[PDB]
């Protein structure tokens, strides 16, 4: 049994780090024997909290989707005009859309009758049938163009990150925004205990080295 | 109340300090913002001045500070009075080098003769219970209190007595007084906590716990007693400039996380 040794090194680094204290109400200064590629690192507090929050948000969504417990609010009188090919595209992926709480029926120039929407998307679309059309088309084209693979529910712990790519962009964007808004900000007061909990939780994240929007969460200063 | 120090030597030691002080470095310490401990072994701490992060050797800064307090507050010190008594003869047992009684007795002899001087000018009270010629019965009553709410570690006390007799030159006024202040500051500086491997299974739980408590005690001392005092009265000498390093310029880091 052979494994790529470089994947294990990155994870073990942050696990061997002690918190110094908050710096300028914007960072958390941390400190790392056996120094191959690991001393002083400045962690962006907002990016740190946002990262913990996002992975918690992704884990929730995917556990809900996998187990078939993803809430789908009933939508009344919602019909959108679609092309012949667009009506065919939706007819094909109707089963795949149902996995995300997007329940609809294809009628017939043609039309799209949305019966259900997940509360997450019901809130975002906010009665805009054009936004809802653009967003469903976006995912349908992603599936078609192999830019996003379908959800494999043929499997009976849960690793959300092994189903992370399957998440439609619209949901990805929504969760990024929720994480960002709920996250601690620059200028906010953090106690050493608060900093310890944040860095402890961040080290338990699948990807601790970047925020929700793909920018770095920490910078080494030594 | 405050005694008039008219000693030419003490004024000469004071003049050397006053000339040595660096203006721009003292400005950094005077307006510092303490972050925390970086290394308990190498005695490193982090501070923020303006919007720059600095790495400071607190051992060096504390040495310069306790030598400075001793110089300015000369012959006007307080006392740290000590069932659980400390013997000078039994204290030097930690040295295998002293393979004779006459060697251990020679250290105490120089110190007890100068006890009147050490008790008056430094508040280092030395009290003997037995005969004047006897040395085994000589103990230490009280040590000078340079900083309120700060009792130094007695781990360095046998080393302080060893260097008090074998290092300190008792044949020249200035060199004797300069040497004693250097010996007090060396004792007064917070102890080094050598890194103990926690992840190792070979070491006992009690060894691991006391190392954690040592670390806790140093951080608490620096945050509440040592660094507030440093920011108020410490005058940084030019020679300490190598022990004040800029590790980060924070405006540069703001650009990295400017847009989330
Ligand atoms: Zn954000
Ligand atoms: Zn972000």
């Amino acid at each position: 049994g052979k494994t790529i040794t470089d994947f294990s090194i990155s994870r073990s680094v942050l696990a061997k780090y002690e918190v110094i204290n908050q710096v300028d109400k914007k960072f958390i200064l941390i400190r790392c024997q056996s120094i191959h590629n690991c001393l002083l690192v400045l962690v962006d507090q907002h990016a740190c909290d946002e990262r913990i929050r996002l992975e918690e948000l992704f884990y929730s969504l995917l556990t809900e989707v996998v187990t078939g417990t993803f809430v789908a609010r009933d939508l009344k009188d919602c019909c959108i005009e679609v092309d012949r090919t667009e009506a065919d595209l939706f007819k094909h992926y109707q089963s795949e859309f149902k996995k995300w709480g997007i329940g609809y029926e294809t009628i017939e120039t043609s039309l799209l009758e949305i019966k259900t929407l997940p509360e997450m998307l019901t809130s975002k679309y906010n009665g805009d049938k054009d936004y809802l059309k653009m967003v469903l088309l976006q995912h349908a084209h992603d599936l078609k163009d192999f830019k996003k693979l379908p959800m494999d529910l043929s499997h009976f712990k849960l690793y959300w990150w092994k189903y992370s790519s399957c998440v439609p962009t619209v949901f990805h964007e929504i969760l990024n925004s929720k994480a960002c808004r709920s996250a601690v900000m620059f200028g906010d007061e953090l106690t050493r205990q608060e900093c310890i909990i944040l860095i402890s939780k961040l080290s338990r994240c699948h990807n601790p080295f970047e925020c929700a929007h793909g920018r770095p969460s920490m910078v080494p200063i030594a | 109340e405050r005694v008039n120090v008219n000693l030419t030597s003490i004024k000469k030691l004071r003049e050397k300090v006053d000339d040595s002080i660096h203006r721009e470095l003292t400005d950094i310490f005077a307006n510092l913002n303490y972050v925390g401990v970086v290394d308990e072994e190498r005695r490193l701490a982090a501070i923020q001045h303006d919007l720059k992060l600095f790495l400071i050797d607190y051992g060096s800064v504390c040495y310069e500070l306790f030598y400075q307090i001793g110089l300015t507050d000369f012959a006007n010190f307080g006392k740290i009075n000590l069932s659980d008594d400390i013997v000078l003869y039994n204290l030097l047992s930690e040295f295998d080098e002293l393979n004779d009684d006459a060697s251990k007795e020679k250290i105490i002899s120089k110190i007890w003769d100068m006890s009147s001087m050490l008790n008056e000018y430094y508040s280092i009270e030395l009290v003997n219970d037995g005969l004047d010629n006897d040395l085994k019965s000589v103990k230490l009553k009280s040590l000078p209190l340079l900083l309120k709410g700060y009792i130094p570690s007695l781990v360095k006390l046998p080393f302080f007595i060893y260097r008090l007799g074998k290092e300190v030159d008792w044949e020249d006024e200035q060199e004797c007084l300069d040497g004693i202040l250097r010996e007090i500051a060396l004792l007064y500086i917070p102890d080094m906590v050598p890194k103990v491997d926690t992840s190792d299974a070979s070491l006992s739980e009690d060894e691991k716990a006391q190392f954690i408590n040592r670390k806790e005690h140093i951080s608490s001392l620096l945050e509440h007693v040592l660094f507030p005092c440093i920011k108020r009265r410490f005058l940084a000498p030019r020679h300490i400039l190598k022990d004040v390093v800029e590790i980060a310029n924070l405006p540069d880091l703001y650009k990295v996380f400017e847009r989330c």
